[PDB]
């Protein structure tokens, strides 16, 4: 339980993440479903107790480089994933991604639009020049 | 088409002895035929469901054996309510409904 | 046509080998003794040879396969004589348990149509726009 | 001695069709359900009728303690075709599929060739209040879709009166691979010491309202008013102020003509039929039909048959196809031969005189 | 004593004219009348994917896939161009002026009450009590910046939209001016046309007494300043009863913003189709890939899964070709927002109604989810 | 007591309609099937059509099928039969069966109503 | 143009003239032209606001006075004509 | 390929018997028809986009260029004074 797990419970075949929940199952009643026809629930053969079903981590990456002619420096964004899931993940070694950006400390950042890795933080406006996403913004900058 | 054929055609017999009657089919229908009781200017009466099973309030003196294509049909004491016309009808074919010539039966 | 390159497997098989034979198919000859690619694009060839490998008193020269550990890859051969293994019994030899892989293939001149000793060669062609080492009989015009 | 009185069924007979958690949820399901109001025949008991059984039955009862024990299920309730039995004593059920002889009351006298023995649980829970007041009325849904036997129960000492009209949902008991074939029904009645409610299912679609714990509040039937349909078409239980398009109608033809200007077409059906001189075997006349409508009625009355076998084709199927060209072969034969001509067969006239190919496709005719 | 009847129209009132050679009808009064306008000015963001959505982590329906051409990169531009086009609408909307201004310390503009529209302290978002009621009256069913990952299995109960939406890979992204930022772009337009006139939406801001920007905007619609200057207290209590009962207008009506439930609603909708679209078979064996790869052969099940493709990508073309339309007629308002804001909120417009009913005076914006709100 | 009483015959000219009905009482209508059954003078009984108990199922005999047309009405407890198109051999006495369970849907004609005759001529 | 000719199309009926196999293979293919319907219906009803919005610009409808001497004006091709029964003046008399 | 055995008609042709190459030509088609309707519908789309920028220039051109406009930040930044018209490859520019 608690890692990504490939199941085959009864023909149910797919993966997920099971935890404890606070379901109100009829005894009759042997499976979960939602709105859409997903299944998001089953009832545990033994000890009777109801284990949801998360599905896995998925997203976009985008590399906001500045100009190619100016630098060669990028940094990643992997989006809509919390930046400690990705973290372990690239410590883990079980992402799609086969392409690893540098992770020094200094360049972490958890973003209200994903997780951007590669580029540091400061407490400074200046006028946006790349459009990253709720509320931030990048640049190239002498130090 | 299931075409069923009464091999009397009439029969004449005066009252006390026994008659027979006899129903043919053209291909096989197990055990599944009725016989019926038809006199002149009334309504059918169900007599024998099943070839062999007698239906509700009648006389034991009706009686019927018989599987497959040949079925017979046999009374054994006549009396003065059973001289009238007697059909034979299959339903083991569901989709349609045959029904036999009929035999008449008759005072000697 | 033109093709590249041209592969021609030769093998006699049984009767109902023939219907067999074909890409994508199920039996003991299909899975275990010779499988075809799915993209197969080539001709293959059956004609009656009674003649030829059968004999009085019978001769049970040729040999096929019913025993392998598992499937057999397409154009990937597996010439080898291990007894198949039943279970968890290392035996090696012949009797209990510790079959040998290949039985007979005997023939005789008196079978039945489905157990005659029909010959089978396939041809096989990679045909795409590409250049060629077998052609066929056309005279070269002058370029205009 | 029983009634045949008539009553309303109300808002009732609604189950759990499958065993999947809804929360919140307003699914719509296709399922034999027993519809909205509508008429439910109410007998009484003081000789028990066999009532059909098609498409499932709905059964409600509501007594004291007890007075009735099971079902009997099955065609023609005897020795020939397999039956069901599912009495209850006051212990254990009693479920199994037999071929018991017949009983006219220890309930059966046969059990030759039969297995699927089954027991569990009783089924009647009764409880009371220290009083006699608290009527036990019981509801069952039985169907045979596909075999698999499902019973569906709900027990509740509802007000008493009768069939109510409160809503109240079915949770599923047993369901067992029976699975033979059903037609009858009937009930049994007690040994020695206001019930029988019966309506019947039928095709439709409803819409459930499901709970936050998983039961089933309420439900709307789909083809009862000009309304119901409304709050389906855009599914939810509440319809603002305005105006909705929710289907279409359409009227329904009455009679078919079938007017054509002339439909003859004279085959020489009969000038084949009606011949005096039909060829023996080794000479057999071959007679081309072409250009002419084939109507086996005049087929059918001119000869008394005994073998009209047909290969390719089906007997009661020739009046519905249409062929290119039509081979009538006519020669009188022994009785024995008549059996003789088929394809594939032998003899000295399948051999010399005329041999049927194994692909025949068309029909023999033989007459005395 | 209820039913339902059937009536032809009225088109109005009945009213006739009194028209004569000479005769002239002269006003000897007047009244202040504050109405609202509501338009939509961008919609959500979502970003599908393809592969995923159309073959479930299988190589084999990959490989199948890859022979269909460049059916997967022409549908990852239309939603990122979609993306951008609303971020500049929002930002063409808003963003119209380049320095932000902040209102006096003191509150007293002539006898103006101009709390209502002006920021509350108290509150921690800063924004208007009418910002505050447009907020609570509209429903989001998917906010996107709430990184909802992590609570599918804290859900407990069943699933909703978005954890649904998320198990069949199609995700939403937050717009880049979140709604905090927007409302102090709002309230410094405020200030600034509150306080400095019409002059900072020209050049340079000049501060201007309310008093005397009330007289000048009189004198626009062709009335002379005495008429302010004699009657600055009647005008006043005017102006504070109108700004005081659209509250109470906006509170008890039931639904006055139907056009931005109405987008909200049709893009959750046109998701919530598209992923129902997921379980059909489309005269298949079966809808599920996993099935239909464990019960047939590999030769002959390519016929079975070569229709599951071309169902799931004709679907996802007709959401793409709807939310281009959408997206159309979303720009359209957007650009009609941002033109009644340049001119009702940055001068005066002579036109003719416009910025509301009758001559108009001034224009105040007001911040709404996904969309903007004039007080004319 | 189960009471079959049919109405509505007489006479007609040919290529005309006639309806046909008949009334029961007595026994729980609305959970049967019936039939309509025909007899020519001088011939034998012959099967016309068939209701099943809610009315989506019907049948007809290949000689009146497309012409005759049977439909019933539980809340009044009568069976319809529709006739169009009537020719010389539509001449007989027709009766109307109740249906009980057997083997199949319906395969015993329980009860017989008195019948009406119906007569076409010039 | 102000409104363009409201459309109803229906699916079964186009598709699958009453025909019943032809309607239970057409829901095969899941809620396809259910869009299509609510489409149509969008369709109308934003042709029925176009005219609403273009035309009925006033609340209260006013009428022309009984004497018509305008100043020398001569507007008699313009008002309505009361002697045609739809009381259309002759300029949209030519225009129909 | 689109799903065929080859994407060239000219090779589908030789290498096959003409009752079984008709169900290899008939996915070409299609695919080649859905392309070209995808490329109509994106025309279409841009075609529409491009006629409302050219009416907004074409009001621009009109109300700034052939006398004042009163309309604030209209005619460019500022109190509007002229504005001065230039050609460029497929479009304008104004001087405001
Ligand atoms: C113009 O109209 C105003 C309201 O629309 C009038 O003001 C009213 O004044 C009375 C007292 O006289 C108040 O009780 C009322 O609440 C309202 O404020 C105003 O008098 C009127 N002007 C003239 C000249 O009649
Ligand atoms: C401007 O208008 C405000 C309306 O929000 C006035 O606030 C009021 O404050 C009183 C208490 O003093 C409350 O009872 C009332 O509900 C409202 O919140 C404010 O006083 C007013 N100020 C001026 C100068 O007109
Ligand atoms: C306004 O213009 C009308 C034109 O349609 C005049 O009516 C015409 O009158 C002439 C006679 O001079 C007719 O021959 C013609 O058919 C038409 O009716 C109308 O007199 C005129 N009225 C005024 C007040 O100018
Ligand atoms: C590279 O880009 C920078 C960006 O300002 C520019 O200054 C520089 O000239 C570019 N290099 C070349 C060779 O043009
Ligand atoms: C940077 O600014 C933040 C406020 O946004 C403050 O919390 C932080 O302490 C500042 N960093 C330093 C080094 O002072
Ligand atoms: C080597 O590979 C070929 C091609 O797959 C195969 O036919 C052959 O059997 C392999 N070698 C051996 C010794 O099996
Ligand atoms: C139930 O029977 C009564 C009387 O027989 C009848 O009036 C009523 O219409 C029937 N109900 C329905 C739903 O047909
Ligand atoms: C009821 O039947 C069960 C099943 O055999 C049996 O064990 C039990 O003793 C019975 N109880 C009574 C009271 O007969
Ligand atoms: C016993 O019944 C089963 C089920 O009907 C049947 O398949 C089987 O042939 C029967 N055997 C005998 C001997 O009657
Ligand atoms: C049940 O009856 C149907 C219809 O006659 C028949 O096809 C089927 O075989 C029967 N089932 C059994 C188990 O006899
Ligand atoms: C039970 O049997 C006894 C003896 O015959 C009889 O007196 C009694 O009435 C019976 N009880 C019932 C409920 O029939
Ligand atoms: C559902 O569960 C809640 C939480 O325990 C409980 O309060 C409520 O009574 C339950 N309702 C039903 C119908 O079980
Ligand atoms: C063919 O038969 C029809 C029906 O009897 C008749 O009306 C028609 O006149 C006949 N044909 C000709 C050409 O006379
Ligand atoms: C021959 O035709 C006549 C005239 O209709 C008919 O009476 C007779 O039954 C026919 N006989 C045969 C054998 O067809
Ligand atoms: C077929 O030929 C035989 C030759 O004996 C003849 O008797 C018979 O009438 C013929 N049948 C026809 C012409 O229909
Ligand atoms: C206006 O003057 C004209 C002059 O001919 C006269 O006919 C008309 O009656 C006058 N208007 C009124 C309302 O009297
Ligand atoms: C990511 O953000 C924080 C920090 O880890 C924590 O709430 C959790 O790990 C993630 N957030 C959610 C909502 O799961």
């Amino acid at each position: 339980k608690n890692k990504c797990v490939n199941f085959n419970f009864n023909g149910l075949t797919g993966t997920g993440v099971l935890t404890k929940s606070n379901k109100k199952f009829l005894p009759f009643q042997q499976f979960g479903r939602d709105i859409v026809d997903t299944t998001d629930a089953v009832r545990d053969p033994q000890t009777l107790e109801i284990l949801d079903i998360t599905p896995c981590s998925f997203g976009g990456v985008s590399v906001i480089t500045p100009g190619t002619n100016t630098s060669n420096q990028v940094a990643v964004l992997y989006q809509g994933v919390n930046c400690t899931e990705v973290s372990v993940a690239i410590h883990a070694d079980q992402l799609t991604p086969t392409w690893r950006v540098y992770s020094t400390g200094s360049n972490v950042f958890q973003t209200r639009a994903g997780c951007l890795i590669g580029a540091e933080y400061v407490n400074n406006s200046y006028e946006c020049d790349i459009p990253i996403g709720a509320g931030i913004c990048a640049s190239y900058q002498t130090q | 088409e299931i075409v069923m054929t009464q091999s009397p055609a009439t029969l004449s017999v005066s009252p006390g002895e026994r008659a027979t009657l006899s129903c043919r089919a053209s291909q096989s229908i197990s055990s599944n035929l009725a016989w019926y009781h038809q006199k002149p200017g009334q309504a059918p009466r169900l007599l024998i469901y099943g070839a062999s099973t007698r239906a509700t309030g009648i006389p034991a003196r009706f009686s019927g054996s018989g599987s497959g294509t040949e079925f017979t049909l046999t009374i054994s004491s006549l009396q003065s309510e059973d001289f009238a016309v007697y059909y034979c009808q299959q339903y083991n074919n569901w989709p349609p409904l045959t029904f036999g010539g009929g035999t008449k039966v008759e005072i000697k | 046509l033109c093709f590249t390159n041209v592969y021609a497997d030769s093998f006699v098989i049984k009767g109902n080998e023939v219907s067999q034979i074909a890409p994508g198919q199920t039996g003991n000859i299909a899975d275990y003794n010779y499988k075809l690619p799915d993209d197969f694009t080539g001709c293959v060839i059956a004609w009656n040879s009674n003649k030829l490998d059968s004999k009085h008193s019978g001769n049970y020269d040729y040999w096929y396969r019913l025993f392998r550990k598992s499937k057999l890859k397409p154009f990937e051969r597996d010439i080898s004589t291990e007894i198949y293994q039943a279970g968890n019994k290392p035996c090696k030899g012949k009797g209990p348990n510790c079959y040998f892989p290949l039985q007979s293939y005997g023939f005789r001149p008196t079978y039945g149509v489905g157990h005659q000793p029909y010959r089978v060669v396939v041809l096989s062609f990679e045909l795409l726009h590409a250049p060629a080492t077998v052609c066929g009989p056309k005279k070269s015009t002058n370029l205009v | 001695t029983t009634t045949q009185s008539y009553t309303n069924s109300f808002t009732r007979g609604v189950y759990y069709p499958d065993k999947v958690f809804r929360s919140s949820v307003l699914h719509l399901t296709q399922d034999l359900f027993l519809p909205f109001f509508s008429n439910v025949t109410w007998f009484h008991a003081i000789d028990n009728p066999v009532l059909p059984f098609n498409d499932g039955v709905y059964f409600a009862s509501t007594e004291k303690s007890n007075i009735i024990r099971g079902w009997i299920f099955g065609t023609t309730l005897d020795s020939k075709t397999q039956s069901l039995l599912i009495v209850n004593n006051a212990t254990n059920v009693f479920i199994k599929v037999c071929e018991f002889q017949f009983c006219n009351d220890g309930v059966y006298s046969s059990a030759n060739n039969c297995t699927f023995e089954y027991v569990s649980q009783p089924f009647l829970m009764d409880l009371e209040g220290k009083q006699g007041n608290f009527k036990n009325l019981r509801e069952f849904v039985f169907k045979n879709i596909d075999g698999y036997f499902k019973i569906y129960s709900k027990h509740t000492p509802i007000i008493g009166r009768d069939f109510p009209q409160g809503f109240s949902a079915l949770e599923p008991l047993v369901d067992l691979p029976i699975g033979i074939n059903i037609t009858r029904f009937q009930t049994l009645l007690a040994l020695n010491r206001a019930d029988y409610y019966v309506g019947y299912l039928q095709p439709r679609t409803f819409l459930l309202k499901y709970n936050e714990n998983g039961t089933i509040t309420d439900a709307v039937d789909c083809a009862l008013d000009p309304l119901s349909e409304t709050k389906c078409t855009l599914k939810s239980f509440t319809v603002e102020k305005g105006i909705y398009q929710t289907s279409n109608f359409r009227v329904q033809p009455t009679e078919s003509i079938v007017r054509f200007p002339n439909v003859t077409n004279l085959c020489p059906f009969h000038e084949v039929f009606n011949a005096t001189r039909f060829a023996s075997v080794y000479a057999w006349n071959r007679t081309r039909i072409s250009n002419c409508v084939a109507d086996y009625s005049v087929l059918y009355n001119f000869a008394p048959f005994f073998a009209f076998k047909c290969y390719g084709v089906s007997p009661t199927k020739l009046n519905d196809l249409c062929f290119t060209n039509v081979y009538a072969d006519s020669f009188v034969i022994k009785g024995n031969e008549v059996s003789q001509i088929a394809p594939g067969q032998t003899g000295n006239i399948a051999d010399y005189n005329y041999k049927l190919p194994d692909d025949f496709t068309g029909c023999v005719i033989a007459w005395n | 004593s209820q039913s339902i009847i059937a009536y032809t129209m009225s088109l109005g009132a009945e009213n006739s004219v009194a028209y004569s050679n000479n005769s002239i009808a002269i006003p000897t009064n007047f009244t202040i009348s504050v109405t609202t306008e509501i338009l939509p000015v961008s919609m959500t963001k979502t970003s599908v994917d393809c592969t995923m959505y159309i073959c479930g982590d299988s190589t084999e329906c990959s490989n199948l896939l890859l022979q269909y051409g460049s059916f997967c990169t022409q549908l990852k531009r239309a939603l990122t161009g979609i993306a951008v086009e609303q971020d500049k609408n929002t930002q063409e909307v808003f963003a119209q002026v380049k320095q932000i201004y902040k209102t006096p310390p003191i509150k007293y503009f002539g006898g103006f009450n101009f709390s209502q529209i002006l920021p509350d302290p108290s509150k921690p978002s800063k924004r208007s009590p009418i910002e505050d009621l447009l907020f609570n009256k509209v429903t989001l069913a998917d906010a996107g910046f709430i990184k909802q990952y992590g609570d599918c299995l804290g859900d407990i109960a069943a699933r909703d939209l978005i954890c649904a939406q998320k198990f069949n890979g199609l995700t939403v992204l937050p717009p880049l001016l979140t709604d905090e930022m927007i409302a102090q772009y709002t309230s410094a337009l405020l200030a600034g046309t509150i306080t400095s006139g019409w002059t900072f939406g020209a050049g340079p801001a000049l501060q201007i007494p309310f008093p005397m920007q009330m007289a000048y905007r009189f004198n626009g619609i062709g009335v002379t300043q005495n008429v302010l200057y004699e009657n600055q207290k009647l005008i006043a209590n005017q102006f504070n009863s109108a700004i005081g009962k659209i509250q109470d207008s906006l509170f008890s009506t039931p639904s006055a913003l139907g056009k931005l439930q109405d987008v909200v609603n049709h893009n959750a909708q046109a998701l919530n189709t598209l992923v129902k679209q997921l379980s059909s078979k489309f005269g298949a064996i079966s809808s599920v890939l996993n099935d239909i790869l464990s019960r047939l052969d590999p030769p002959e099940a390519e016929v079975q899964i070569d229709r599951l493709i071309t169902g799931r990508l004709q679907s996802l073309q007709t959401y793409v070709t709807q939310q281009l339309i959408r997206a159309a007629e979303i720009r359209a308002s957007a650009n009609l927002a941002a033109t009644k804001m340049s001119e009702c909120v940055l001068g005066q417009s002579k036109r003719v109604d416009f910025c509301g009913k009758g001559y108009h005076l001034m224009s105040f914006p007001q911040s709404a989810p996904h969309g903007v709100v004039f007080l004319h | 007591q189960v009471q079959l009483v049919e109405s509505g015959g007489g006479v007609v000219q040919p290529g005309r309609s006639l309806r046909l009905s008949c009334a029961a009482s007595g026994f729980p209508f609305i959970i049967y099937g019936m039939h309509w059954v025909r007899q020519a003078p001088g011939k034998g009984l012959e099967w016309v059509a068939v209701i099943s108990f809610d009315g989506r199922n019907t049948y007809y005999a290949d000689s009146v099928k497309g012409r005759f047309t049977i439909s019933r009405d539980n809340s009044k407890n009568t069976l319809y039969l529709q006739m169009n198109s009537l020719r010389a051999e539509d001449t007989a006495v027709y009766y109307c069966a109740k249906a009980e369970p057997y083997i199949s849907s319906f395969d015993l004609f329980d009860y017989w109503g008195q019948g009406t005759l119906v007569t076409v001529s010039s």
